[PDB]
Order: structure tokens, then C-alpha cells, then sequence
């Protein structure tokens, strides 16, 4: 149904064996998303903490 | 004085999570991946402990 | 307080983080092998940083 | 040793090693499913570890 | 993207990486794949991300 | 004068047009060698530091 596809699909074992794949283009890893705290730092109210 | 050493002492404490190691250091705050893909299966999958 | 937080913890520093901190500054200087492709790759680069 | 150094940053460019084998040989194709279990299972970040 | 409230921290934890597909056995695979090498040590593909 | 290469030698384009190569086990990239920031003396600017 198709002929060539250039898409973000993860080069695996189980895949090799069915398509073929040229180099990788992008190199990537599994990564952590964190809620990136800010330095919310307020005035008269912080000095009688 | 002695409060107020203790609160900047407080705040120059531990940094934030920069590794893996650090999220197994802790309970206080969860974490989670998507419910279906392959990667659940990297951890499914793993032999490190 | 705050002279006790500095004396407490003592966890310096680096100054340099990023690539775009080499040419933020000119005072550390940096340099590569005198061959080889890492060179390559400056001297055959279109980026302006 | 002497544990004097450290590296910051993230990486600058896309590099990367392969097993290299001559053109129009019969092996290639089984050591690149050879290298992609070993990708798979992980064994790769045992040894990088 | 916006808020711009995330951030990312740490180094990646596997190796993965995305390719170009191709049907096995095709006659266009190796020209596909000295494209792609050939945009890789260009640096377009870094021009293309920033 | 060989069979195959198991060794770290470098992907490139030149290299692809003699001998084939398989799929990277391992993606690098250029980074940053500084020393490790150690304790500096400050002097005067401690005075008000
Ligand atoms: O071949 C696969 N290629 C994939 C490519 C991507 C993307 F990054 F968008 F290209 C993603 N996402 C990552 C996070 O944002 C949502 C989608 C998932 C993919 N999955 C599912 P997995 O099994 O969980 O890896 C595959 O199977
Ligand atoms: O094929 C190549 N493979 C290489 C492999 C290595 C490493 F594996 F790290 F030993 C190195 N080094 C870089 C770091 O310090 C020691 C030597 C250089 C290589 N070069 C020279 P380039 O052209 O400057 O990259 C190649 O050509």
C-alpha cells in the first residue's frame, strides 16, 4: 500500500526483519518532564515567615 | 537569628532530581509513563534493578 | 542567618554550562586537537555561534 | 583518577559507531540483527555501565 | 512551547532513534541512505531542529 | 587483510562508499572538558559577599 514511508518510527529488532531501515537521522532517549518550580519569591509576606 | 539560619539553611538544601537514582532515592513525589507502548515495555523488559 | 548559610553547605559552582557560554565570554579560553574532524566540523560549519 | 574533571553540556552533534563490514559480504546482515538484540535486551547499557 | 512551564532534566536513559523506512530488498535504499548521510554531515538536520 | 571491524571507527559518508556498516550500538556527540570547579580563594569580595 505504500513505497517508501519517512515518518518518526522506532528502528526495533521486530521491524528489521520484516522492512529495512538506513541510518538514523535523530538520536533520542527516554527523558523526565518535571512541573519546573519558578522562583515565586513574594515581598511583606515573606518577612514574617 | 537562629530560625531564620535554619530557613536559609533549608534553602540552600538538596537540588532537584537530575537522574533516575534520584527518583528511586524518593517516595514523596510520583511519576508515570503512557499505559501502552514500548515504552512500559523498556521498564517491563529491564534486568537492572 | 545568611553568613551561616554560606559557611553552612559550601556547594560551589561551575560557570560554564552551555556551548553558548564559550561565546558569551573570551577571558577561558577553549580549544580542540590540532586535526582530526572534530576541527572538521568547525571549520565546515554554518552555524554563526 | 584523579577525579578532577567533570563534563557539562549536552551533545553537539549526532555521532555515532557501527560494526563495519565489506561491501557485498553475507555477514552484515546477521550482525545487525546480532546488534539490534543487543540493543534491545539492554546488554549494551550493561557493559556501558 | 507555551506556558513554557516544563523543563527537561537528565541525560537520556537508552539509546533510541528514528530512520527512514523502506521495504526490504528495495533498489532505492541505498541511495535513500547516502541522502541521509550525506544531510547528516551537512548539518541540515541540525539547521532543520534549531 | 581483515574479516570484520569491531572497533569504535567513525561512520561517514567517505567510509560508505567502500565498505557497508551496520546499525550505531552506541550515539556520542561532542562535549564540554573542564576541570572540576574546586574552592577558590575569594578575598576581598567577602567582605560584603
Ligand atoms: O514506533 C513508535 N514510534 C513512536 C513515535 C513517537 C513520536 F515521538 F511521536 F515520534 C511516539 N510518541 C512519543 C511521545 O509523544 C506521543 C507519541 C510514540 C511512538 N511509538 C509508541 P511507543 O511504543 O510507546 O514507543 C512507537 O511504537
Ligand atoms: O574513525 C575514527 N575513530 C576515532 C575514534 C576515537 C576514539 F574512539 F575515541 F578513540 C578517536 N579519538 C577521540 C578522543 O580521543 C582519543 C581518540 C578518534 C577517531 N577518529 C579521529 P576523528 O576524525 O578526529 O574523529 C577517527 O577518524
Amino acid at each position: 500500500r505504500a513505497d517508501i514511508a519517512v515518518a518518526p518510527l522506532t528502528i526495533t529488532l521486530v521491524r528489521e526483519e520484516v522492512i529495512d531501515f538506513s541510518k538514523p537521522f535523530m538520536s533520542l532517549g527516554i527523558s523526565i518532564m518535571i512541573k519546573k518550580p519558578q522562583k515565586s519569591k513574594p515581598g511583606v509576606f515573606s518577612f514574617l515567615d | 537569628t537562629a530560625n531564620l539560619a535554619a530557613f536559609l539553611t533549608v534553602e540552600r538544601m538538596v537540588s532537584p532530581i537530575e537522574s533516575a537514582e534520584d527518583l528511586a532515592k524518593q517516595t514523596e513525589i510520583a511519576y508515570g509513563t503512557l499505559d501502552s507502548g514500548s515504552t512500559k515495555e523498556f521498564f517491563r523488559r529491564s534486568k537492572i534493578a | 542567618a545568611n553568613l551561616a548559610a554560606f559557611l553552612t553547605v559550601e556547594r560551589m559552582v561551575s560557570p560554564i554550562e552551555s556551548a553558548e557560554d564559550l561565546s558569551k565570554q573570551t577571558e577561558i579560553a577553549y580549544g580542540t586537537l590540532d586535526s582530526g574532524s572534530t576541527k572538521e566540523f568547525f571549520r565546515r560549519s554554518k552555524i554563526a555561534v | 583518577k584523579p577525579c578532577d574533571t567533570m563534563k557539562v553540556g549536552g551533545n553537539l552533534d549526532s555521532k555515532g559507531y557501527g560494526i563495519a563490514t565489506p561491501k557485498g559480504s553475507s555477514l552484515g546482515a546477521a550482525v545487525n540483527l546480532a546488534v539490534l538484540k543487543l540493543a534491545e535486551q539492554g546488554a549494551l547499557d550493561k557493559l556501558k555501565n | 512551547r507555551k506556558p513554557c512551564d516544563t523543563m527537561k532534566v537528565g541525560g537520556n536513559l537508552d539509546s533510541k532513534g528514528y530512520g527512514v523506512a523502506t521495504p526490504k530488498g528495495s533498489a532505492l535504499g541505498t541511495p535513500v541512505n547516502l541522502a541521509v548521510l550525506k544531510l547528516s554531515e551537512q548539518g541540515i538536520l541540525d539547521k532543520l531542529k534549531n | 587483510k581483515a574479516d570484520i571491524a569491531i572497533a569504535p571507527l567513525t561512520i561517514t559518508l567517505v567510509r560508505e562508499e567502500v565498505i557497508d556498516f551496520s546499525k550505531p550500538f552506541m550515539s556520542l556527540g561532542i562535549s564540554i572538558m573542564i576541570k572540576k570547579p574546586q574552592k577558590s580563594k575569594p578575598g576581598v569580595f567577602s567582605f560584603l559577599d
